[PDB]
């Protein structure tokens, strides 16, 4: 039928795996960057474009 | 409690998915985190709904058709 | 050696179990794992495609958390 | 013109409901029409999802619990 | 309520692909419709009060409908 | 148990009834109506008020 989720040995699913438990630095943009967010017009433009592509699909 | 998805595998998954959209992308840590929170919330809610479906069918074991029905009604595909 | 860290692919089966446990599920079919992975992919694809797009209109190659927030707000559900 | 709810009973329902919120009201008939179009669309969709639930439980007969589930999953439940 | 007739509800259910119904379906459906209409109309009427007229319009309704979601 | 929606006699549900199949005139826009749509000021005022209305409830 299936697997019982609550029962003997469930603690196995709750352990720490140190090597998997933190983000790595590859791909990460950090840190001191002054990067700033969308303005309202940049946002509105993007959302306009996304409405568009949604229409085309 | 308090662990759900592991950070590294998730990060990898996000980067791998983001490739096909834009090459040489970079993510803020906070952004990966945001996606992970959102993803965990999404799946947990979806399992609540899935479970409602299984119970409706008089089953304790949830099945792919339970998920499918839930997503169908929520209008996902 | 880190053969583990190098060979990990997608989210793990015990994660899925933790998730289902959080959603109050009691027993799962074996086919659930694959289904869930599929469902996750589609979800991420949909958010990120938006997030990335937001980023393009910000004139940067770095995706911020606010881009993701706006992306999620587009799909609704929730913040 | 596909028959679902008849015009007159509907118009009277809308007016009756509205007479609570504001006394002495008028409606553009196009407004009533928009309400009717929306109401019937809503109920039809609701019934489609309800049906899905019944089928999921291996019933051909739909029941209040099917509606309640569908509405729950759509997140209407208030 | 109560102008929503049993035949109306059957017509709707049929249109939604339903082949058979419990007896309690009728009441449920009425309940549901009521809530829906109470919501939308409330919003619509508010749009009308701000417009400062006693006449509800198709646009008021469209906005009220838009507002649901 | 249930009730069949499809079978002998369902034609009953599909009848045309002219008295009931049209909106009566009491009461509706006079159609001599000079009416104005919503200025975005009033639209935003409305939606703000309704947002507050909702907050105080749920």
């Amino acid at each position: 039928d299936g697997e019982e989720l609550i029962g003997d040995g469930m603690e196995r699913d709750y352990r720490a795996i140190p090597e998997l438990d933190a983000y790595e630095a590859e791909g990460l943009a950090l840190d001191d960057e002054d990067v700033e967010e969308l303005t309202a017009s940049q946002r509105e433009a993007a959302e306009r474009a996304m409405r568009q592509r949604d229409r085309e699909a | 409690t308090e662990l759900l998805i592991r950070k590294l595998p998730f990060q990898r998954l996000v980067r791998e998915i983001a490739q096909d959209f834009k090459t040489d992308l970079r993510f803020q840590s906070a952004a990966i985190g945001a996606l992970q929170e959102a993803s965990e919330a999404y799946l947990v809610g979806l399992f609540e709904d899935t479970n409602l479906c299984a119970i409706h069918a008089k089953r304790v074991t949830i099945m792919p058709k339970d998920i499918q029905l839930a997503r169908r009604i929520r209008g996902e595909r | 050696r880190k053969v583990l860290r190098d060979n990990i692919q997608g989210i793990t089966k015990p994660a899925i179990r933790r998730l289902a446990r959080r959603g109050g599920v009691k027993r799962i079919s074996g086919l659930i794992y694959e289904e869930t992975r599929g469902v996750l992919k589609v979800f991420l694809e949909n958010v990120i495609r938006d997030a990335v797009t937001y980023t393009e209109h910000a004139k940067r190659k770095t995706v911020t958390a606010m881009d993701v927030v706006y992306a999620l707000k587009r799909q609704g559900r929730t913040l």
